[PDB]
């Protein structure tokens, strides 16, 4: 819309203000969180006085497949779309791999819901449209998909926003990954599970999931138990046998409206092709109402994160 | 008690971060490396276990694994082992993309299965073998390091010690991987990862190169669907080779050889060959 092209084009004049990235520009300011793959900072470029998050990853890989990287991601240079978090520049020195993005001040949605124990439905509605959107963006506009959506990458910030980020751009940096430490939880579609990524369908699953896990504030696998639910440690491998051979997580029965509890479902269906796509949940009825909805988002983060009301 | 104070140790340049620490360049008569475990306040009944542990790895010497110098509690917990010099097998293989003759790939593989029988002889199960973990002293002798070590490995909850699971995944046997089969690890999940080791050595390659997803071969390996694929083992290799990775990695442990029989077949083929 309006507000939105403003801003949009309000990066691209910031961003034009930046030149080459070299790591003798910035000065780091405050550390924003951690990863088990990198870690990101909140830093000021001294040549054009922005503030954008940094983000380090160190891979050891060979320097051919370090160098593709670096260029694979300047495709992203190419993405820009309210949705997605701004892009300023990756580069690589001292060992590491540099993203430079627009800084959120809000954080990621899963900070957000530990200061928040639960999001409530009204607001998760808005955060779906977004989602939807933008792995829409992403699906058409550059057909690339994300791979990885989970709370830790939708980001939020301040002016009300929600941009995704840490989404799949760089296929050598995909392979790369792969020789991880394992994590604690998976959001992994039980089809990636055991053969490959179909489509945009794969990332729903995940933002399925991640709507359970933040409306009722617990990693949703296993489903909560019979009393820990009235009150409103798995290996990893288990996990992960229960997404691809057990039943999928559902919202609890009654604090829900039907419409919002429908729409999970529909995500988290196991066949990718029963499952719901993107043009079916853009005008699902939860979606549809959550739209007409005027919710307060920037006040409701700032409040629950604890600064003082905005705008 | 073999502690060490504060002010002993100069911790000096980061350098790296594994699965249950990170390594600084120290010194401590000499260079060492100090690993600042993860493990940050640890219990008087997890550290009563860490000493013991300690004790055991003190006692340990051999010409292809790294000197355990003991440990610190002073700032943070800690462990002190020797610094080595130039690169660990897995940047040789991996990074630098190092040249060896076949003759000296084959006695990679000699030096660490003999370093693992020496373990293994002491009771000790490494629980952590992978080419990150071997590094070549004056690109000559293999050394093995990180071995060991489960009490801090395993986070714990007061007196329960329950191994929620750490490591790289590429060299997990799959009892390993499912955690299921009361102490999963043992002798033979470190041999099954000596056997992806070999796999490193005769391919130039980690397993599963076509996969590029860390849940789906958690999974599948676990499963018993995904193994890795042996096609891809260089042509100028020993058959008597080829065969001796195939056993390391059969699915079930009980499969699988001890390092006894291990080293004794790649003495066997290393004579018989030029
Ligand atoms: N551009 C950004 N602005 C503000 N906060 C950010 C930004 N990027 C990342 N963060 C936060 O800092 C952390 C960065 O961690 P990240 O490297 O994305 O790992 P993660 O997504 O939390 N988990 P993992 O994917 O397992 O490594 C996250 O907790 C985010 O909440
Ligand atoms: N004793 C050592 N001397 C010199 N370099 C070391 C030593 N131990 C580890 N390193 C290096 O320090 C970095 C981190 O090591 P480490 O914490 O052991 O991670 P890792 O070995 O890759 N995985 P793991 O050992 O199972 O935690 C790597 O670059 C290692 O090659
Ligand atoms: C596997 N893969 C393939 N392409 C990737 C990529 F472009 C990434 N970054 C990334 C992407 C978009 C924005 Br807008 C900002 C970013 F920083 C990340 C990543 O950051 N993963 O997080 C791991 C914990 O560090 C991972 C990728
Ligand atoms: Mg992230
Ligand atoms: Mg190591």
């Amino acid at each position: 819309d309006e507000q939105q092209r403003k801003r949009l084009e309000a990066f691209l004049t910031q961003k034009q203000k930046v030149g080459e990235l070299k790591d003798d520009d910035f000065e780091k300011i405050s550390e924003l969180g951690a990863g088990n793959g990198g870690v990101v900072f909140k830093v000021s470029h001294k040549p054009s006085g922005l503030v954008m998050a940094r983000k380090l990853i160190h891979l050891e890989i060979k320097p051919a497949i370090r160098n593709q990287i670096i260029r694979e991601l300047q495709v992203l240079h190419e993405c820009n779309s309210p949705y997605i978090v701004g892009f300023y520049g990756a580069f690589y020195s001292d060992g590491e791999i540099s993203i430079c993005m627009e800084h959120m001040d809000g954080g990621s949605l899963d900070q957000v819901l530990k200061k928040a124990g639960r999001i409530p439905e009204q607001i998760l509605g808005k955060v779906s449209i977004a989602v939807i959107k933008g792995l829409t963006y992403l699906r058409e506009k550059h057909k690339i998909m994300h791979r990885d959506v989970k709370p830790s990458n939708i980001l939020v910030n301040s002016r009300g926003e929600i941009k995704l980020c840490d989404f799949g751009v760089s296929g050598q940096l995909i392979d790369a990954m792969a020789n991880a430490f394992v994590g604690t939880r998976s959001y992994m579609s039980p089809e990636r599970l055991q053969g490959t990524h179909y489509s945009v369908q794969s990332d729903i699953w995940s933002m399925g999931l991640s709507l359970v896990e933040m409306a009722v504030g617990r990693y949703p696998i296993p489903p909560p138990d019979a009393k820990e639910l009235e009150l409103m440690p798995m290996a990893i491998f288990e996990l992960l046998d229960y997404i691809v051979n057990e039943p999928p997580p559902k919202l609890p029965s009654g604090v829900f409206s039907l419409e919002f509890q429908d729409f999970v479902n529909k995500c988290l269906i196991k066949n990718p092709a029963e499952r719901a796509d993107l043009k079916q949940l853009m005008v699902h009825a939860f979606i549809k109402r959550s739209d007409a909805e005027e919710v307060d988002f920037a006040g409701w983060l700032c409040s629950t994160i604890g600064l003082n009301q905005p705008s | 008690d073999w502690e060490i104070p504060d002010g002993q140790i100069t911790v000096g340049q980061r350098i790296g971060s594994g699965s249950f620490g990170t390594v600084y360049k120290g010194k401590w008569h000499g260079d060492v490396a100090v690993k600042m475990l993860n493990v940050t306040a640890p219990t008087p009944q997890q550290l009563q276990a860490f000493k013991n542990e300690v004790g055991v790895l003190r006692k340990t010497r051999h010409v292809n694994i790294l000197l355990f110098m003991g440990y610190s509690t002073k700032p943070q917990l800690a462990i002190v082992t020797q610094w080595c010099e130039g690169s660990s097998l897995y940047h040789h293989l991996h990074i630098i993309e190092t040249k060896f003759e076949m003759i000296k790939l084959i006695d990679i593989a000699r030096q660490t299965a003999q370093g693992m029988d020496y373990l293994h002889a002491k009771s000790i199960i490494h629980r952590d073998l992978k080419s990150n973990n071997i590094f070549l002293h004056e690109d000559l002798t293999v050394k093995i390091g990180d071995f060991g070590l489960a009490t801090v490995k395993s986070r714990w909850s007061g007196s329960h010690q329950f191994e929620q699971l750490s490591g790289s995944i590429l060299w997990m046997a799959p009892e390993v991987i499912r955690m299921q089969d009361k102490n999963p690890y043992s002798f033979q999940s470190d041999v099954y990862a000596f056997g992806i080791v070999l796999y490193e050595l005769m391919t130039g390659q980690l397993p599963y190169s076509n996969i590029n997803n860390r849940d789906q071969i958690i999974f599948m390996v676990g499963r018993g669907y995904l193994s890795p694929d042996l096609s891809k083992v260089r042509s100028n290799c020993p058959k008597a080779m080829k065969r001796l990775m195939a056993e390391c990695l059969k699915k079930k442990r009980d499969e699988r050889p001890l390092f006894p029989q291990i080293l004794a077949s790649i003495e066997l083929l290393a004579r018989s060959l030029p």
